[PDB]
């Protein structure tokens, strides 16, 4: 048990890490939202009338 | 004169005097489309939604 058995353990911070650090100087920007539309109908039978 | 000498007449007639100009106007009633519009379609049963 020494410094060596740390390593894998230490890859997965220094992932954590780089991940957490890499999204803070990343630039980011609104987007266009353009699928604005109402067409989600639904369909089915009829329910006519009979006399 | 383009009358026989014999006449063909009427005994009764019916007409509408008005003495007043704004007793000419009279109500109708009308379906408020505004407010209770005409449906145009059928209620159906859900299925195949898409």
């Amino acid at each position: 048990m020494a410094s060596t058995t740390r390593l894998v353990n230490d890859r997965k911070q220094l992932e954590q890490q780089v991940k957490d650090d890499a999204r803070i100087l990343a630039d980011a920007r609104g987007l266009n939202i353009t699928t604005v539309a109402n067409d989600s109908a639904t369909g089915g039978q009829a329910i006519r009338n009979v006399g | 004169a383009v009358e026989m000498y014999v006449a063909v007449r009427i005994s009764r007639f019916q007409l509408e005097v008005l003495r007043d100009l704004h007793d000419l106007v009279r109500s109708r009633t009308y379906l408020d489309v505004s407010k209770s519009p005409l449906a145009t379609t059928p209620i159906r049963v859900v299925e195949y939604v898409r």
